[PDB]
């Protein structure tokens, strides 16, 4: 059972740069490439005493890619896995989807094809990207297009980083995000939202880091992805694969968006004061004050939930806590889903990283839900796309690149249909 | 990798280009001889952007110096780092324009521009993946404006794909050397609005303002103004030369700051600039940087920003910092001063961070603001142009050379329709 | 927690060091001191630089 | 979502026994229409086949009635218990507030470089327009 | 069994600072958080070798709260339970009930929610506030309102600190007290009055400390609270829980205001000289010179009474004393309450803190009674509320803060109705 | 957390602020250079109310000096603790008002106020949660009165919710420096009554009287009057900067002392104040503090409160004190001499305690009384204003500037109606 992870974008490979640090630490693989068989899902074992990841960092700016090439993981991160272009898309979906993607995608596609041929029990792909940028969005959509037509039936998780409502690093990222989603509709199988703003909130609230950088964000995102792949890696009392969220959380072929959360994210010092038991981490994983996406599920209705458990977890109290949540009325489900939960238990406790800010815990929970507050997010993002497109702002960049307005109008109407989808399905 | 071919026109262009190459060659550790003498390895991998290895560790700048009087050449070789350029790149006339834009555009260009074009074309194919061009010149003088303008039009005709910057100082009625300044400025601006990708407007009035009020210098001679402009140039190009938490090249900036093809005149500021009498009282936090960034007294243009609306703005941060603070300060400045920002573009602030501060500092910043207060500068110029063109004063110097009147009227019309569209978007 | 405290203390010490270093450098800065020695030219002992004079 | 009677374990699934200690959800428990009416009871038998209420891709057919906008909880008609804690960027008395940055003010606009100080003039007539900038 | 405590205000958390010191000294818990199982009703055993109390100090001024955070009980008092705002309500019920309450109360109650979730056998909530202030009145009332709508039937024992008749620190405290009581009526299950000049008189007269501060008062209040939770904490011959005062002191859904009293509050050598026994302490708990509220029950009629006994007390003598009290005619009951008493006995004697001024005693009595002297008190307070309200003094503060005059009028007339009811209940007919 | 932004207007304002910042810096233990060198860690936790960390224990005040002639700024710089003010906060003109309220409010204000507003806004958003602004100025001069008044008006327009204190010195005819003191003070007070949140009326007459009688100093120069005023201000704001058993912020004191939005002119007093030869004989108890607090010769306004009624009053105590004694002293001073307290407001005395004493003492107290004897000084000013405006003396200095006569008429009308409202709130009935 092997899963290969691709990273498309400057955020993508920075997330992968913390994620792979966690993988080598969790499997005890030294950064030069060898240990001092659970690794088989990530590290192909070449020759004798050598482990090369099943991944591709691909970007358009060479700066961060060869920064990886010159760091300490020169020997671990393999040479042809680090694809890099020559010039950027520059926050431009058109430039990254029609001009430059046409030259980078064939090379990335015939690389990953021979990675898959190396693989034997391929579970699926998982993509890492931020849709605000040009590289992550443009060729990201093109790569997912060609990946869907090449394999199709294999699962493709997507952990995307959407633009936050009020805090932003760019201006045209509404256009990039909308045009990115419009293809992420029919291409990805499960999409997971990961907003930077909510993560800033979490770092402030629990880790009480008054001044975090992107690293602390990357570090706890790696905690999440590891927490929902640990079932494939280590044996559990009730394991759940990567092809499952396919089935248990996507009721309709176009509603695949997930509000992720995690608990307990806790500091080294608050850990001494607080007891972490299964009841309270299941409660704390449902509060909006611990969600990875800045929205509010109280404003909407839960469609389904998944509950990954790690560490010292027995089945009786995960069953008791889910019962309590069902009897509580601060949260409410849709009326077309009587059985709204899916548990999953794994034995290994989450590991700590040297230089990390998280404490060592006995148990943890990674809750992946599906709700209608996502319809709230798309609407608020729809408004500020409607503002800028009312006055024909920034459109000349895309048209000068070579695209037309059919994509703009159809992407806006496709979102409008999506708003109707959320409103009607939730009825 | 991504390449910047630098171009300096005229006396002003040569002097600011001198200081610019002094500061850049220093942060890349290149000695006045031309050999590497830095300590870190991080400097070597991003010098191809500006230099070329000649003979055994000899890095020469990818610059072109064009002018019309040898006094500029002697002032180039007089200072240190004066023997690090290439005498082949000293393409240069002999007569001198002399405050005559037509002399800079029709009579001397006809025999100078071919050789400059040969030089820049050879310098363009010397690199593999060219990123764009950088142009530093003035809008008052003749040999800087006319000759540089013609090169702008020729270059945009040959390489219409690559990026292009223009650092242009503009004349002002408050600090004015010559009297034909509006005649040169209007025609040059009239050509810049169709040819230049974007223009970052400097002004000597605002620079004297900064050096007198913020810096409290006694005698701010041109050397200091050239160094401030140099500080701006290094800040606008830091992203290509150093890795960071979030990189943003020139093309990424132009996309995020230019909503309309004619709205590409930005006002620029630079922090930190604190007087050495008040340096003991400062704190070093990105709060202290952004308070000096959005300050109206720190713009390098003579336009009060809160007389109009910021269309878009960008912040380029250098130094080890926390994105959380960077992004939330941008959040606060946008939400409090809610009236001074345009309404139909939310999130007007592009931001980027590069982990390498300039040498000797730990944290700096550069601001690029596309505001609609720039039409104050152009109205201030257009009114003097009309005041002169009513009586046709100083016209024979131009019309006796080949230029006709419709160029002036066309200069008026594009200046007026430009200002009309900024006033519309306000 | 003890490790994190030690790392924070070292980071703060180094931040103070860099702070004072920048302060000293920019106080002794050639501009803030207005050094006329910058006006000297390379190719003579008499002729001066045109800008920095 | 509804919670059905277990008939053996509901004695252990009482909300008070699960440390809920609040007024529990009985919405989920009245929607069942059991025989007794309470959580201790037997469901009703069902016969036949269920026709399709919804169209394809989850859109209710025109004939069937629905609650107008029921996917969400609007603030005007929500109760008081369904209220969330404010997230970070909104100012709150708990977490500290970083400073704001305000557009400065260039000096007094004169014909020369603007400054922050007014001077004594030698000539003062109501229409003087006559200054002495050099010091 | 567990009972969680919420402290609202500058008085609330000083009372809490005394109370939790008393609790740690009763259960032998070192201030660093670990012992060198009855503690489980106040301290939750987190992990292994650590106890974090079931309380929330909440306040708007950060001063006293981070003073606690820097004080001796750094490690014991937990990091996130101490809620502290940034700017005060400033003796302004409107400010504490509409402006700042609506931003702090949701976080407060979402902390209480997970406290109750950690809980297992919750008896009820108990709240500590002074209604004279801005915070303890305004967001005290807001918090009690939303707790009553979120929980409903649970017990909420409110030990409130009303302003004294002659000793007063504030000026708008009549407005504050009226507007707080108007909701304390229909949201508090059982309210216990605690005035300040009464306790000053007690410390001046009996404990003979000629110059006390707030700390001695807070120590006495902590003694009272411990004496009425000792039945939960320690085993007794006849133990009585928190849910009972609910049942046995409140005959009508709007009459819950309890005169508290305690005996013996005796100094260290008055104690040496006097011989202590159940009869005379039962006598001492009934005279007005030993009550916790500045009023006189001679003028009123006891509607019900509850008596917690601690220490070397056997039921025989408490029965004898209650019999003698009932036969003597110095104190009278309302006619329709022939069984006006409720005794309860606990074994453990009240503990003593080093530095505390009370001598160690073999037995003690804490009375929570009900009467119509409280109907006298509310009229005395309505007097100086209508005084200031007739001229519309200080009202602009509240109205500009966000209330209107209808709320003032309805609070005044609600207290008027309560006065009429306290008159009507005492009538025999 | 809570933030006080200090503003000083004029020459008296600047020197008052100089002594005030000296006292505050000494209280918080920062040296005259501007670095912390104290001992106890109670001093570090509440200096955010007044300072900002620059580099390694470098705290600069949150102050804005403002003037019209650089002489005052240089006298500030020359004094000790004169190198801790940041030079950016030195906004100052060059003309000088010259005891001309019109010059301070129309000619030079119109172009100095925007720069000083920029500076004050920068120093206001440099912090998180404003408690409020605290302005110190005179009503006799021009550059303090007119400029500071226009600044107050603009600030009340911009930030309408944060608190506002005005420590204003008023002229009183026994010591009359200038001649146009009524023309200045009347207009300034007419603006204050609709702009200022609350005002504390000082007076050089009262300060001199106190220094003669109580302290018995030989040569009580303005330095000692400034020190008295600074002691008053520090005793006002001690509650924010130090913890105690009953705290009371500026907003709390305002809401407990201001029963109506226009009745916000208080008289202040400070205790204890005795000679170094007479300190041997006197006892030191809380009764000894209160007997001097309530003594009518201790008020820092030149108005006998025995000639009127106390509407409300407040006491702020500093030092470890027994709240029992505090409360009972307040109680008996209210009950015994009971005719001087108004009837329709029972319990007129708000009190607060803090446990950190001012520098040099063990216990101290500050009294703020909102009485109705302040209409005495207002009438004393208005009568001279009438005496001058009847003959229209000195009027051209204002009339040739843009001001008209209706400004004076409106100022007169507002002053007279304010004293009328004070009179009938004094003579109101209980029921
Ligand atoms: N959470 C998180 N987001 C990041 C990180 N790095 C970049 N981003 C996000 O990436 C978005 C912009 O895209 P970039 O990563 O800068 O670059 P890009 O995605 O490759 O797009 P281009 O700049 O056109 O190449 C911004 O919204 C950032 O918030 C990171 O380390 N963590
Ligand atoms: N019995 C008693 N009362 C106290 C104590 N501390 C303060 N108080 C009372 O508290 C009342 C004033 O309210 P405070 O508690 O000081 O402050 P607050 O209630 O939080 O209201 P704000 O000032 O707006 O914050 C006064 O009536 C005091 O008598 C105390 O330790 N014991
Ligand atoms: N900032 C700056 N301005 C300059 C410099 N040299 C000239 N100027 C300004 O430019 C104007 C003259 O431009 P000029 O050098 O004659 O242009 P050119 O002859 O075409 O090169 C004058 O008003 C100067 O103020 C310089 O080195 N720095
Ligand atoms: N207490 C005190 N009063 C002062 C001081 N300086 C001036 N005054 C009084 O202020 C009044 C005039 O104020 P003025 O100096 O004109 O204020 P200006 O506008 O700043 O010049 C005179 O009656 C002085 O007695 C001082 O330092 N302290
Ligand atoms: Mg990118
Ligand atoms: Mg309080």
């Amino acid at each position: 059972r092997e899963v290969i992870s691709i990273h498309i974008g400057q955020a993508g490979i920075q997330v992968g740069n913390a994620c792979w640090e966690l993988y080598c630490l969790e499997h005890g693989i030294q950064p030069d490439g060898q240990m001092p068989d659970a690794f088989n899902t990530f590290f192909s074992e070449t020759g004798a005493g050598k482990h090369v990841p099943r991944c591709i960092f691909l970007d358009l700016e060479p700066t961060v890619v060869d920064e990886v090439r010159t760091g300490t993981y020169r020997q671990l991160f393999h040479p042809e896995q680090l694809i890099s272009g020559k010039e950027d898309a520059a926050n431009n979906f058109a430039r990254g989807h029609y001009t430059i993607g046409k030259e980078i995608v064939d090379l990335a596609l015939d690389r990953i094809r021979k990675l898959a041929d190396n693989c034997t029990g391929l579970q699926g792909f998982l993509v890492f990207n931020a849709v605000g940028g040009g590289t992550g969005s443009g060729l990201g959509s093109l790569l997912l297009e060609r990946l869907s037509v090449d394999y199709g039936k294999k699962s493709k998780l997507g952990f995307t980083v959407y633009p936050s409502p009020q805090v932003s690093t760019a201006v045209v990222e509404p256009y990039n995000s909308v045009l990115s989603t419009h293809s992420l509709l029919e291409h990805t199988d499960v999409a997971v939202m990961l907003d930077n703003e909510a993560i800033y909130d979490i770092c402030r609230r629990s880790l009480d880091i008054e001044r975090p950088t992107y690293t602390n964000l990357n570090r706890l995102i790696a905690q999440v992805i590891s927490s929902l792949t640990a079932s494939l890696r280590f044996d559990g009392a009730l394991n759940v694969d990567i092809t499952e969220f396919q089935t248990n959380l996507v009721p309709y072929p176009r509603i695949h968006f997930m509000l992720s959360s995690y608990a307990p994210i806790i500091s080294a010092e608050k850990a001494y004061h607080e007891q972490l038991s299964v009841a309270e981490i299941t409660n704390a994983a449902f509060e909006p004050a611990s969600m990875m996406v800045k929205c509010d599920p109280r404003h909407g209705k839960y469609m389904a939930c998944c509950l990954m458990y790690r560490g010292d977890v027995v089945p009786k109290d995960v069953n008791a806590s889910v019962a309590t949540i069902k009897t509580k009325r601060t949260i409410q489900f849709v009326d077309w889903c009587p059985t709204g939960f899916k548990c999953g238990i794994n034995y290994q406790p989450p590991t700590v990283v040297p230089g990390g800010d998280l404490a060592k815990v006995q148990r943890a929970v990674c809750m992946i839900s599906n709700s209608t507050a996502i319809g709230e997010i798309f609407s608020r993002l729809d408004h500020k796309f409607d503002l800028m497109y009312a006055k024909r702002a920034f459109v000349h960049w895309y048209v000068g690149e070579g695209m037309e307005e059919g994509e703009f109008s159809e992407a806006r109407e496709d979102l409008a249909a999506l708003e109707k989808d959320f409103e009607e399905v939730g009825a | 990798m991504r390449e910047i071919v630098h171009i300096q026109g005229g006396q002003c262009g040569n002097q600011i280009g001198a200081k610019f190459w002094e500061v850049v060659s220093d942060e890349h550790g290149i000695d006045p001889t031309g050999t590497y003498h830095g300590d870190s390895d991080l400097q070597l991998e991003r010098i191809n952007v500006y230099f070329n290895e000649a003979t055994g560790g000899r890095y020469v700048p990818r610059a072109i110096l064009m002018d019309l009087e040898p006094g500029t050449m002697d002032s180039v070789r007089s200072g240190p780092y004066g023997q690090i350029f290439r005498p082949d790149n000293f393409v240069f006339g002999q007569t001198g324009a002399g405050n005559n834009w037509a002399k800079g555009h029709y009579t001397e260009g006809a025999e100078l521009i071919d050789s400059v074009l040969d030089v820049v074309r050879k310098e363009a194919e010397s690199c593999d993946c060219l990123q764009g061009f950088q142009v530093c010149h003035s809008l008052g003088g003749g040999t800087g404006s006319g000759m540089g303008t013609l090169l702008i039009s020729k270059i945009r005709e040959e390489y219409p794909d690559r990026m292009m910057l223009t650092f242009s100082v503009v004349p002002s009625p408050k600090v004015s050397d010559t009297v034909v300044e509006p005649y040169n400025a209007t025609l040059s601006v009239h050509q810049l609005v169709e040819n230049a990708d974007e223009c970052m407007v400097l002004d000597n009035e605002a620079l004297y303002d900064i050096c007198f009020r913020t810096l409290k210098l006694t005698t701010p001679t041109f050397g200091d103004l050239n160094h401030l402009i140099s500080a701006v140039m290094s800040g606008i190009t830091c992203c290509l030369r150093f890795p960071g938490q979030l990189n943003a090249d020139l093309r990424k900036l132009a996309v995020n700051l230019i909503p309309f093809p004619r709205l590409h005149f930005f006002m620029v500021g630079f922090t930190p600039l604190t007087s050495r009498g008040s340096q003991q009282y400062r704190a070093l936090t990105v709060p202290e940087l952004t308070q000096q960034m959005w300050d109206a007294k720190n713009m390098m243009c003579a336009a009060d920003p809160r007389h109009g609306r910021y269309l878009t703005a960008s912040a380029l941060f250098r130094g080890r910092m926390s994105t959380k603070e960077v992004d939330e300060q941008m959040l606060n400045v946008q939400n409090k001063n809610s009236s001074y920002f345009v309404e139909w573009i939310p999130n007007n602030v592009k931001s980027s961070v590069c982990d390498i501060p300039p040498k000797g500092l730990k944290m700096s910043a550069t601001f690029i603001g596309n505001s609609t207060a720039i039409q104050e500068m152009f109205k201030r110029v257009s009114e003097q142009f009309t005041a002169m063109f009513r009586r046709k004063a100083f016209l024979h110097w131009y019309t006796g050379e080949g230029m006709d009147e419709m160029e002036f009227t066309e200069a008026e019309s594009n200046m007026n329709d430009l200002v009309s569209e900024y006033q519309q978007y306000q | 927690a003890e490790e994190k405290r030690l790392r924070e203390y070292a980071a703060k010490q180094a931040d103070l060091a860099a702070n004072m270093a920048e302060m000293e450098a920019t106080i002794t800065s050639s501009f803030m001191t207005e050094d006329p020695n910058m006006a000297a030219s390379s190719m003579s002992a008499y002729r001066v630089r045109k800008d920095h004079y | 979502s509804r919670s059905y009677p277990g008939e053996q374990v509901e004695h252990a699934f009482n909300s008070k026994r699960l440390k809920n200690w609040e007024v529990p959800a009985v919405d989920k428990s009245q929607a069942i229409s059991t025989s007794t009416g309470t959580r201790f009871g037997t469901l009703q038998p069902r016969s036949g086949r269920t026709q399709f209420i919804v169209d394809d891709n989850g859109h209710l057919k025109s004939g069937v009635p629905k609650l107008e906008k029921s996917a969400f909880n609007f603030t005007q008609t929500t109760p008081v218990f369904m209220d969330s804690a404010p997230r970070w960027p909104k100012e709150n008395p708990t977490w500290p507030k970083n400073m704001k940055a305000t557009m400065g003010y260039k000096g007094i606009q004169s014909n020369y470089l603007p400054t922050n100080t007014v001077t004594l003039k030698a000539v003062e007539v109501p229409g003087t327009t006559e200054r002495n900038f050099n010091f």
